[PDB]
């Protein structure tokens, strides 16, 4: 049962840089290695087959190579839409095995997060809870903190953007019915690198 | 133009038996070999086996020989995966995958086209559809808020697909309750608020429910 060992696990390059992905078969195989690109949300997509040949209509900045049991995927010049996870499959000995993946992230220049804030909706308030949504939109890098008060909000981050390589964050502040209507002014406090001063967006419940 | 469209993936009780289905079109089904590749969440891909629609003969994987069963229906251009005695670790996204190129070229053997995947999720909890509330609006930024549903995934689109640019569908979170929750926002011209209708379609296939909420200000 042939075992593909891919390195590195994840790398951050800059756009137009050259990225090198390794993959080392546990035992010897021929040219029988395929290279797949999986993007967040999508199913894996073939790029390079027979260890070096380009699938029809794949940007030729993509190369694959071979020295031994060791295999080498070559994005000559990284592009912001190449943000992906890349897999080698071996098709030498059944059962077919894939790599473990390499996550290829894009390093770009700092952006600051456009902030927006959302009161709870009339419609939702009848359920007995209220959810306040702070939204940080299209910032880089990924580090940034959101402040409302704590114990309440969960939060989550869009994956890397395939066009401007930016993130986005949905911090949601879910307190209770009339625990919402007790107090009056709601605001999320955002703090992020490309923002010189910790920015705060707010609304008064009324 | 080749499209593989999957379906079937929802919640399965631990022990129960689901059946997924690839639905191929845009070529001749009996010329190519469908397969099934599986991917647990955050994880690597795993080969499940394949089947030849033209002979019906199945290429198997001896760790799935027992529970799983691949098959196909020439008439409906459809290849299936049957899954019995399901356990927590069988949760994954299940892809089908065609294997080109035409023939057996002894140098070329790869999964060229794939289905979009479907999320089988095996756990004791019960299904609940989501409730969608709006996040109402230079640049205006509206969204809609999907809340209290089980299991993953919900599939959000905007203006039924016409609106793709500027969208941001955040990944779900699990709540101490045990129901999921996510948000999805777009940004749009303010000047367009008065004259374009913005609607979000939260399709929840593990319960056969799609909720379209209209976001006004």
């Amino acid at each position: 049962d042939i075992q593909m060992t891919q390195s590195p696990s994840s790398l951050s390059a800059s756009v137009g840089d050259r990225v090198t992905i390794t993959c080392s078969a546990s035992q010897g195989i021929s040219n029988y290695l395929n290279w797949y690109q999986q993007k967040p949300g999508k199913a894996p997509k073939l790029l390079i087959y027979y260890t070096s040949s380009l699938h029809s209509g794949v940007p030729s900045r993509f190369s694959g190579s071979r020295s031994g049991t060791d295999f080498t995927l070559t994005i000559s010049s990284l592009q912001p839409e190449d943000f992906a996870t890349y897999y080698c499959q071996q098709y030498s000995k059944v059962p077919w095995t894939f790599g473990q993946g390499t996550k290829v992230e894009i390093k770009r220049t700092v952006a600051a997060p456009s902030v927006f804030i959302f009161p709870p909706s009339d419609s939702q308030l009848k359920s007995g809870t209220a959810s306040v949504v702070c939204l940080l939109n299209n910032f880089y890098p990924r580090e940034a903190k959101v402040q409302w008060q704590s114990g309440n909000s969960q939060e989550s981050v869009t994956e890397q953007d395939s066009k401007d390589s930016t993130y986005s964050l949905s911090s949601t502040l879910t307190l209770s019915k009339a625990d919402y209507e007790k107090h009056k002014v709601y605001a999320c406090e955002v703090t992020h690198q490309g923002l010189s001063s910790p920015v705060t967006k707010s609304f008064n419940r009324g | 133009e080749v499209q593989l469209v999957e379906s079937g993936g929802g919640l399965v009780q631990p022990g129960g038996s689901l059946r997924l289905s690839c639905a191929a079109s845009g070529y001749t089904f009996t010329e190519y070999t469908m397969h099934w590749v599986r991917q647990a969440p955050g994880k690597g891909l795993e080969w499940m086996g394949g089947i030849n629609p033209n002979s019906g003969g199945t290429r198997d994987n001896q760790r799935f020989k027992g529970r799983f069963t691949i098959s196909a229906d020439t008439s409906k251009n459809t290849a299936y995966l049957q899954m019995n005695s399901l356990r927590a670790e069988d949760t994954a996204v299940y892809y089908c995958a065609r294997r080109g190129p035409y023939g057996n070229y002894y140098n070329s053997y790869y999964f060229d086209y794939w289905g979009q995947g479907t999320l089988v999720t095996v756990s004791s909890a019960s299904t609940k559809g989501p409730s969608v509330f709006p996040l109402a609006p230079g640049t205006a930024a509206l969204g809609c808020l999907v809340k209290d549903y089980f299991p993953e995934p919900v599939t959000v689109s905007w203006n039924s697909g016409a609106l793709t640019s500027g969208v941001h569908t955040f990944p779900a979170v699990l709540q101490s309750s045990g129901l999921y929750s996510l948000s999805s926002v777009v940004t749009v011209p303010s000047s367009s608020l008065g004259t374009q209708t913005y609607i979000c379609n939260v399709n929840h296939k593990p319960s056969n429910t799609k909720v379209d909420k209209k976001v006004e200000p």
